[PDB]
DNA sequence: CTACCGATAAGCAGATCTCTCGATTGCGTATGA
DNA sequence: TCATACGCCTCTCTGCTTATCGGTAG
RNA sequence: UAAAUCGAGAG
């Protein structure tokens, strides 16, 4: 009754799905994405979601994340979108900022 | 109350009914307090309490 | 969030079969029930037909069409579609977790 | 709407291409200032590779083929300058065409290479060219 | 808006569609019949425009929903018209279509095998074969006219399933801009070779073409001195609204196929047939009062102008339903001819002026009739057409919330990145800063100040949405709230979140500064804030004069406050001052200190500054 | 009727009185300053039909 | 020239798949280009 | 019961959406948002009422990832840090039927509304004379032909007679 | 800053309609600290201290048989400069139902401020 | 000879950034008093 | 004699669209 | 507290 709406639609999303092996986009971080990120960070440790950095009484959620950023240990995945729907899954680890 | 805090968004069901076996009742309900306190509760709930002895024995 | 989350934002409720915003509206519980949205649309009249049934403020008895979600929108938008109704013109928002 | 997109290639919202490239070349005009200051970015070299630091773009990069490609497009068209320009056959087309040119170091405009080798050319300068070419050419990327 | 409550689904797409007078007959909450707003007492009368049932008017609850008039989201209404009227929306495609059309065979006066070649062709088109539509032509080669058409449609049916199978067009159809293109001049050639011959190629017997008067009068003459003669061999009139709906539901009917393919430009399950119910409104939609609320002065009472123009429609339907009970009762017994015409005559002049009044409803400069007047009243038309329209005034630009707009003064003490904002902005201003472990303290100290004293915090929004203000308390009761700001909530439900307190804006958030006319994009950036607590209007450094091509001739600049960390984030990288150093104009900077400074520098600079 | 014309402004007659305007004929003598208000008795306008034409000459 | 667009866009039952910035805008929906040009995952530890 | 067993398992697939909060915990920060608030309740979607739960999935946005990993990802709103996805559960629901008969026990009774608990837990509205004349005890055979679904809790409603 | 305005209660007085409301003081239980800023009849002092929430005059409204005050409508504080009992050219004796205020703002010359 | 196709000429339709103050709001008429 | 509710009471640019009059096929 | 038109206008 739902698998087949189900189903459909995964396979859609595996299509545009783009092997790791061949991402041809930009292997730094743009300037877009790294506020996107810092800005998604920010609000998550503003929800009380779990940091592993030591905070040395900072009080900013956004120069919490920036110190996050700097230190690479952001726990967030991006995902690129190519025009046609295609996306390729970079991570924060293995880009490079600036 | 009811926000998509607790609520979920979508609630469809996938594949069918799949337990006319009437043998394979046991198992859950021996089991759900296991992995539950080894705490849900809104104001007041009771009937958890007295659901399970009715198919093995008396209340 | 300057034109939107902080102008005129909005949380409506949404029908996906019916695809229209303001095609919805709360049912009044008769005693101990919890006062839901649904359709004025999709609910058939119990002359052309609890939990499959609701009623309204007039006293009529509304017979099915209880799926809806709530979808952030501009009030803006919401007085479009009722001038375009008004030119008898129909909208119908595709929503996603269908 | 008319963006660019992850393939450096610009298009509107619906997806109808415009431009393949951003002007041929890709290179933001907020940043395109001192990028023809050869005597600025040699007279810099040090501060340049500081704020540069090439050491860590090495493992997510590829030079070798951009460059030999470029090279060996350039050589073709040094070969293939003066002539009509309705007899040039293209048989390899311009780096940019097939390699990003911010996947490959190397990968440039014909107009800024040929700038860059007419300058190497004409002024002799402890730093050779070889590491300046490289910074760049990092600089372009 | 807020950041605490989420939601999941989202509008993926929106589809135009028409309206199915049994639908909004279905989905209606009450009629509309009396031509009369408010009675003597002011209590709304049943079944009228301002109904109880069609939104909650003033204290009356809605008897729809059960609300309070800001709980009622407002429901709509129908007018049950009992005539068919054309809609002035879709006026020129019915003239369009019925001028090209034969009477009696009921088909186009085009030929009846271009009707398939052009179906076939916006078919095959619709799923993106633009060459394969030039190709079809390519099927050239009376009895002969049906096996060619076979052909076509065996080589648009491979077609499309050869495409489809290997990936070149999902079944969904692929509409761009140059299927779109080729759309629209297939369809504007076709209809214009509709219109170009006047013997119909179908049955021999031609019919007389149709004129028109304005936008509401349809005129033909059967009667001719040749066409006259032609059509034996083959065997300024009134043109009434059911019989021209009638003949245009015949060619409906007749011509479904290529109805559908010219009316579809999606190419899947387009399974509803494109009926002739498309232009005329036996049922008109009325908007909910909570749309249709009259305006207010400080006494005064004055009229909805859409609500005057819909009593206006049902008291023309009144009055042509009052006379069709006259007409029935005379229809009893055959009546002098002066009765009966002059009857008659009154129907037509009364179909005539609800034509004239749905198109002043809907358009206001259709309206015909004016000597002297006061004002032309604008249509719904009217109300979403020009600049004053609801579109470029209410979404592609809004008021906004939390902003502010004063004078500009300079101040050389600000580091060119920062905005000097006066104690009487950093007492408005707030920002929702939720509580947590380590904003406690700070956030504490806040609340404890209070919305009098920078740095100080104004609401208190709990969990739950229960902003707590603190603008009435005293400073026991704030010092209290403080001390119970960081607790656990009771109710799981609002257990993953905590409350959140609208402190005042501080030294070290951001704001946008922008002077109108925001001509290009350094003419809105975003700057630091510095609270100077001394003065009432905005602080901003020299350098920025340049970039805003701003002044300081009383220049007046506004002064957005982002409220959620993800735009605090994208001003403060991407939109920040400094990142906007250099125009993308020309790659020339737009920086940079201007007039005294200059001055200063070419003086210290020199050889006798020791 | 002459109190009309005064505060409003606006003109209304039935022979158009040779003129091109129909408003705009009478001003408030702001009181805002002594130079405001001497100033006010010397201007002439060339009419309100002028105010709209986009020619500069 | 609201009306005219409308009623081509209506009369072949045009579907907007809300790309262009002012659509999303009207609807009130994250833009595309820029910082809405892609999405964001949160990578959780499960078991 | 009466040759019928029900309480049939039902895996079903939902959007549930995971606070920031539980972001080092995703599934039990599911169950605890949403599945542990399902039990004990009549869902109209899953039939009756939930009894609990079992075998947490997550229905991840990585297609390239393997359906086993530890990892997993969760997509995020834009305009909150809120992560929602699918996600796989079992759930174990009583299901009753119109038109059976089902057997239960008498708590409270009253004058005009008869009481009947099936298996002491669907609540629904003193000896007297019966057809044998025996007095009511809690032991009996009803019919389902009245449901009512406007209270807090679903209830059954009939008469002995077919 | 010299500003006035005319608070007339006779707008709404239809031709030969009775009066309606008269200025001053009804029966009804006021507050005492409209006494303040508010003389014995309906208008106010001369030269006193009035914001936004104070207010100007004290009407009697019989219709609802209440004492109603009207409220000032500028934020700048103002003092009360004039108060000019304007009368009715009528036969009819009518009560004031037409009075003037003038307001004084201190107008100091504050930066932002064109020279 | 006469139907089909373009080539002007007239009409039709639509164009030529924010904000604050102040001022203002119709004649004609027709019957119940 | 005479008051408020009804009834109306003349100095700019781009297209697009259709009507009418020349030429050519049959 | 409305809504429209006119004048003064500010950048
Ligand atoms: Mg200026
Ligand atoms: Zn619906
Ligand atoms: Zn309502
Ligand atoms: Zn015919």
């Amino acid at each position: 009754d739902f698998q087949q709406h189900e189903q459909i639609r995964r396979k859609t999303l595996k299509e545009k799905a783009i092997p790791k092996d061949q991402r041809a986009t930009t292997p730094y971080m743009t300037k877009y994405e790294r506020a996107r990120i810092l800005g998604t960070r920010a609000l998550q440790i503003s929800m009380n979601a779990p940091v592993f950095v030591d905070l040395e009484g900072e009080t900013d959620p956004l120069r919490i994340a920036m110190k996050e950023l700097a230190e690479k240990k952001i726990p967030l995945v991006i995902r690129r979108y190519l025009p046609d729907g295609s996306f390729e899954d970079w991570s924060v680890e293995e880009l490079i900022v600036d | 109350t009811a926000t998509t805090l607790n609520t979920p968004v979508v609630i469809h069901a996938t594949q069918l009914p799949q337990h006319v076996s009437t043998d394979e009742v046991l198992q859950f309900l021996e089991s759900f307090i296991d992995e539950k306190e080894n705490t849900n509760l809104s104001s007041s709930i009771s009937q958890l309490k007295r659901i399970q002895r009715d198919f093995k024995g008396l209340p | 969030d300057r034109l939107l989350n902080s102008s005129d934002y909005t949380q409506a409720s949404v029908c996906r079969e019916c695809g229209s915003i303001l095609t919805t509206q709360q049912s009044v519980p008769r005693i101990g029930s919890i006062s839901t949205v649904c359709c004025r649309r999709c609910s058939m009249r119990f002359e052309d037909a609890d939990s499959q049934i609701w009623e309204d403020g007039q006293g009529n008895k509304f017979v099915g069409g209880n799926e809806t979600t709530t979808v952030a929108i501009p009030f803006v938008l919401k007085y479009l579609d009722s001038e375009l109704s008004a030119m008898g013109i129909r909208l119908r928002y595709n929503v996603e977790p269908k | 709407g008319v963006h660019v997109s992850y393939d450096n290639s610009i298009r509107d919202a619906d997806g109808t291409l415009v431009q393949f490239m951003y002007g041929g070349d890709a290179i933001d005009i907020t940043k395109e200032s001192h990028m023809t200051q050869f005597e600025f970015c040699l007279d810099n070299y040090y501060a340049l590779l500081k704020k540069y630091n090439p050491s860590a773009l090495i493992e997510h990069l590829d030079v070798e083929s951009a460059l030999k490609y470029s090279k060996k497009t350039l050589k073709y068209r040094k070969k293939h300058s003066k002539e009509p320009h309705y007899k040039q056959s293209v048989k390899y087309d311009p780096v940019l065409a097939k390699y990003n040119p911010a996947k490959y170091l190397g990968s440039v405009s014909e107009n800024f290479q040929d700038k860059l080798e007419s300058f190497l050319d004409k002024n002799s300068k402890g730093v050779n060219e070889k590491k300046f070419r490289a910074l760049m050419q990092l600089k372009y990327m | 808006m807020d950041i605490s409550k989420p939601v999941g689904s989202e509008i993926t797409s929106v589809d135009f569609g028409i309206l199915t007078a049994k639908e909004i007959r279905n989905l209606s909450a009450k009629q509309i019949t009396n031509p009369t707003v408010l009675d003597n007492l002011g209590h709304p009368v049943s079944g009228g425009l301002y109904d109880l049932a069609l939104g909650a008017f003033l204290r009356n609850l809605c008897s729809t929903c059960g609300l309070d008039e800001k709980f009622c989201p407002g429901h709509q209404g129908h007018i049950e018209l009992p005539v068919p009227c054309y809609n002035p929306l879709f006026f020129n495609q019915l003239y369009i279509y019925l001028r090209a059309s034969c009477l009696f065979c009921h088909h186009f006066r085009l030929k009846s095998v271009e009707v398939h070649r052009y179906a076939c062709k916006l078919r095959l088109l619709q799923y993106g074969l633009i060459d394969e539509s030039y190709k079809l032509d390519e099927i050239t080669l009376s009895t002969l006219l049906n096996e060619l058409k076979s052909k076509r449609s065996e080589y648009v049916d491979m077609a499309i399933a050869k495409a489809l199978s290997d990936g070149r067009t999902t079944e969904r159809g692929s509409f761009t801009a140059t299927v779109n293109d080729e759309r629209k001049k297939l369809v504007h050639e076709f209809h214009k070779k509709l219109l170009s011959r006047g013997k119909c190629d179908n049955c021999g017997m031609f019919s007389p073409k149709f004129r028109k008067d304005g936008f509401t009068k349809i005129f033909e003459t059967a009667l001719n001195e040749k066409q006259i003669t032609n059509n034996r061999v083959k065997g300024s009139t009134y043109i009434l609204s059911t019989e021209v709906k009638n003949i245009l539901d015949t060619v409906f009917r007749k011509e479904q196929c290529v109805l559908q393919y010219v009316f579809h430009s999606r190419p899947n399950l387009s399974r509803k047939l494109v009926k002739a119910d498309s232009f005329f409104m036996d049922v008109l939609v009325v908007p909910p009062t909570r749309f249709r609320l009259p305006s207010k002065l400080g006494e005064e009472v004055h009229e909805n102008s859409q609500n005057q123009l819909l009593s206006k429609v049902l008291t023309t339907s009144l009055l042509i339903r009052d006379l069709n009970d006259d007409l029935s009762k005379l229809q009893k017994d055959k009546v002098s001819l002066e009765d009966r015409r002059v009857i008659f005559s009154r129907l037509m002049n009364a179909f005539v002026t609800i034509q004239n009044d749905v198109n002043a409803f809907i358009d206001s400069t259709k309206a015909q009739g004016r000597t002297s007047g006061k004002v032309p009243i604008p249509g719904v038309k009217q109300a979403l057409e020009k600049k004053e329209g609801l579109f470029r005034k209410h979404m592609m630009g809004k008021r906004v919330n939390y902003a502010a707009r004063s004078v500009i003064s300079p101040d050389p003490n600000i580091e060119t990145n920062e905005i000097g904002v006066p104690p009487v902005f950093a007492v408005k201003l707030t920002y929702p800063e939720p509580v947590t472990a380590y904003n406690i303290a700070e956030l504490r100290q806040a609340v404890i100040n209070g919305p009098d004293k920078w740095p100080g915090a104004t609401q208190i929004q709990n969990e739950d949405g229960s902003l707590v203000s603190l603008i009435g308390m005293s400073v026991e009761q704030r010092k209290a709230l403080a001390n119970q700001l960081l607790t656990p909530s009771s109710n799981v439900s609002t257990h993953t979140l905590n409350k959140k307190v609208y402190r005042h804006i501080k030294n070290r958030d951001v704001v946008l500064m922008n002077r109108q006319p925001t001509l290009h994009k350094a003419s809105m950036m975003g700057h630091k804030v510095r609270v100077l607590p001394n003065e009432k209007t905005l602080r901003l450094h020299y350098a920025n004069t340049g970039a805003y091509n701003a002044d300081f001739d009383g220049d007046e600049m506004n002064m957005h406050f982002p409220q959620n960390e993800n735009a605090r984030a994208e001003a403060l990288n991407l939109a920040n001052t400094d990142s906007q150093y250099l125009t993308p104009t020309s790659g020339s900077p737009v920086r940079g200190l201007i007039q005294d400074h200059i001055s200063a520098g070419v003086w210290l600079t020199s050889k006798d500054s020791f | 009727k002459m109190q009309y014309f005064l505060s409003t402004g606006n003109l209304v007659s039935q022979s158009g009185l040779d003129l091109q305007q129909v408003s705009g004929y009478t001003v408030v003598a702001e009181k805002i300053n002594f130079y405001r208000f001497i100033s006010h008795f010397r201007m002439v306008h060339r009419g309100s039909f002028f105010a709209q034409l986009k020619t500069t000459t | 020239t609201t009306c005219q667009f409308l009623t081509k866009a209506v009369l072949d039952n045009e579907r907007e798949q809300l790309d262009s910035p002012s659509a999303r805008i009207v609807v009130g929906k994250l833009n595309n280009v820029g910082t809405g040009s892609f999405d964001v995952l949160a990578k959780v530890p499960n078991a | 019961n009466g040759t019928s067993n029900c309480i049939v398992r039902v895996p079903i697939a939902l959007y549930v959406s995971l606070a920031p909060m539980y972001l080092e915990n995703p599934l039990q920060g599911v169950m605890k948002q949403h599945l542990n608030p399902l039990v004990m309740k009549y869902n109209n979607k899953v039939g009756g009422v939930v009894l609990g739960y079992e075998g947490l999935k997550i229905l991840d946005a990585d297609p390239l990832s393997k359906e086993d990993t530890s990892e997993k990802l969760i997509k995020i709103t834009p305009d909150t840090p809120f992560g929602f996805t699918w996600c796989h559960v079992n759930l174990y629901v009583w299901q009753p039927q119109v038109g059976d008969v089902l057997e239960g026990y008498i708590f409270i009774q009253s004058a005009s509304h008869i009481g009947l608990l099936i298996h002491d837990a669907f609540n629904a509205s003193g000896h007297w004379v019966d057809s044998n004349g025996e007095p009511i005890d809690g032991k009996l055979r009803f019919t389902v032909r009245n449901v009512h679904t406007t209270g807090r809790v679903v209830s059954v409603d009939g008469t002995l007679i077919s | 800053m010299y500003k006035t305005e005319k608070v007339d209660l006779a707008l709404n007085r239809n031709r030969g309609d009775p009066i309606t409301q008269h200025f001053g003081f009804g029966n009804d239980e006021w507050p005492k600290e409209w006494l303040e800023k508010l003389d014995e009849d309906g208008l106010p002092y001369i030269g006193t201290y009035v914001e936004e929430g104070d207010p100007i005059c004290a009407y009697f409204d019989d219709t609802l048989n209440k004492t109603k005050i009207k409220t000032y409508h500028s934020s700048e504080p103002a003092y009360i400069e004039e108060v000019n009992l304007i009368g009715d050219e009528s036969n009819k004796f009518q009560e004031l139902q037409t009075v003037s205020i003038k307001y004084r703002i201190r107008r100091t010359p504050q930066i932002g401020d064109k020279f």
